[PDB]
RNA sequence: UGAUAUGAACCGUUAUAACCGGCGAUUUCCGAAUGGGGAAACCCAGUGUGUUUCGACACACUAUCAUUAACUGAAUCCAUAGGUUAAUGAGGCGAACCGGGGGAACUGAAACAUCUAAGUACCCCGAGGAAAAGAAAUCAACCGAGAUUCCCCCAGUAGCGGCGAGCGAACGGGGAGCAGCCCAGAGCCUGAAUCAGUGUGUGUGUUAGUGGAAGCGUCUGGAAAGGCGCGCGAUACAGGGUGACAGCCCCGUACACAAAAAUGCACAUGCUGUGAGCUCGAUGAGUAGGGCGGGAGGUAUCCUGUCUGAAUAUGGGGGGACCAUCCUCCAAGGCUAAAUACUCCUGACUGACCGAUAGUGAACCAGUACCGUGAGGGAAAGGCGAAAAGAACCCCGGCGAGGGGAGUGAAAAAGAACCUGAAACCGUGUACGUACAAGCAGUGGGAGCACGCUUAGGCGUGUGACUGCGUUAAUGGGUCAGCGACUUAUAUUCUGUA
RNA sequence: CUGCGAAGGUGUGCUGUGAGGCAUGCUGGAGGUAUCAGAAGUGCGAAUGCUGACAUAAGUAACGAUAAAGCGGGUGAAAAGCCCGCUCGCCGGAAGACCAAGGGUUCCUGUCCAACGUUAAUCGGGGCAGGGUGAGUCGACCCCUAAGGCGAGGCCGAAAGGCGUA
């Protein structure tokens, strides 16, 4: 669980811009599970 | 702005029981009305161990389309359309064909 | 009193029901998250004031960056930097198009790698609601024209390239558009016009709507919108739902009408502020040229590191250079309506595009089930009836499932795998042929028997003993159905017709 | 044209050289079609074409003490191993139990159960639901102190840091 969150978690994604773009793409697609948590 | 209301004398225009008069009991939001004594349906009521055990066959009333009934004029002895007019600022219903207030 | 989804408990009936629209209060935890930290919906904050209970209760402010103001202030006397407080503003997410700063491959060639693909896909920052551009150091060698962009001609031209494949113009003409100003700085004269911001009033419009005419009856049928005979209406037969295909059972359209509050588009009026004519200068006071390096290459034109110094309507620059002939043209600050572009959301309208293996991935509780650490790609599954009153009682069985009656319905070859139910495959019943069967499971001729016709007429259909003519286990496959395999657009050429 | 019964589907009959069309019975119960034209996502035997559709392999884990098993009864489609009654054989200064550390809903009640192309399991710790942890004097946390560790000055060292007091 710890490694999964620290690699693909919300905070990890938002730290860098590319992860921020990933969240944006997920939101546009309207996925129920935005990330892993 | 509904032509048929809670308490109205109506006559069936179409269906297996066209021409029989009756009084509307209630009106459904789906444009359907329930009038007692015409649209009898024999429903096989499944018995239940609850407080009510009617069982057997019940004679319920089946709703019919609003457009299938019209307000009975009660004076000319025939079905008649009904419209709305404003009198002293209060909207009221009125017949046609020598239209008179309800 | 959301739906799935029946019932019960409640509210409303001569104006606080529900629903729709507009104006407010309230809006926790998590997410740009502003007090800090971490593994996003987890824990932990500080200070000041009131709290009937001196173990309390509630709420606001407080991050960083930039600007302004106040206090303090160096190193190094003063100045300045840093630090504290208050106010305002900037930050993130979601289409298309455009601008600025950077930058590929594949597809192309008989190998001079450059040229094409390509100022493209993709990635980064900001603004507008269209953006960029937008009133000539420009065209025309002295007829004229006068802002920018886009579309339609000149034009697959003139040019350019191992003159090879490719890429690809100006001037002129015909339209929409056709409304431009201020600052290099001033002397004199002012509630002098117009324009802006902030209010009221009138007119109009947007966000819930009202009023609103008009076909009765009969036959077949369980049920009528259609048929037959007979009318009215037509500013209205626009569409959909409406027991079988509905103008006139209804809900609606055309025509005539409405505004408590908020908002948008034209005028007038009141307050504040910015502002016309008659004239006199300047023509961006460290802005060139020349020298050195790089890109668009010994090199025209454009931009700049460092070190000097004169001008510019008086005067300085260009494609057929000649008294730098003549005409035209004024070169390094912003702003600039509209025509031209774009459709993620609403309402109306349109449809010889599409109808459940189609169309968007989803006509549906599908941005799902499921697979993966994450990113990303991405299923199957449509239709019972007008009304689901959905099944009382009885029999078999296991107090099920399934099947057989009764009852309801026009119909149960509509009974919860439920409209119409095909090809192929798996059974039952009847007739015919083959019972140590194998040579493409066809074709021609013909015998016997069963089941329908013909008063005898060698002509039904199905079965086909025997005989004659007769193989891809050198390709795939167990069978069948559905979808799909020469299209669309821009030039030229050829044929036929008007 | 059209409920004295449409189209589609399943048979028969007629016509044309061939693609087919017209007239019906049965099934089905809601709209369909000709002549003169036009518009193309229009017809299927294979491209290792795509998704189900005759098929050669059936959902329930602990085989590693030389202390000892068998008989009876109840439940169950199953009994050498569970529960109840009658015995024997080990342990019995622990192979009992109550605490610390470690482990952190496994311990307490009702259940997916007539089973695919012949799957035949001796365990009531499984997946999905309901409850219990109750405190003044059980204990820890709260107050004071050593070692270890950390920590504005001074002491050691040209600064800082370390040692170190509150």
């Amino acid at each position: 669980v710890l490694k999964r969150n620290r690699s693909h978690g919300f905070r990890a994604r938002m730290a860098t811009k590319n992860g921020r773009q990933v969240l944006a793409r997920r939101r546009a697609k309207g996925r129920a599970r935005l990330t892993v948590s | 702005a509904a032509k048929i209301r809670r308490d109205d004398e109506v006559i069936v225009l179409t269906g297996k029981d066209k021409g029989k008069r009756g009084k509307v009991k209630n009106v459904l939001s789906s444009g359907k009305v329930i009038v007692e004594g015409i649209n009898l349906v024999k429903k096989h009521q499944k018995p239940v161990p609850a407080l009510n055990q009617p069982g057997g066959i019940v004679e319920k009333e089946a709703a019919i389309q609003v457009s299938n009934v019209a307000i009975f004029n009660a004076a000319t002895g025939k079905a008649d359309r009904v419209g709305f007019r404003f009198e002293d600022g209060k909207k009221v219903r009125f017949f046609k064909s020598n239209s008179e207030t309800i």
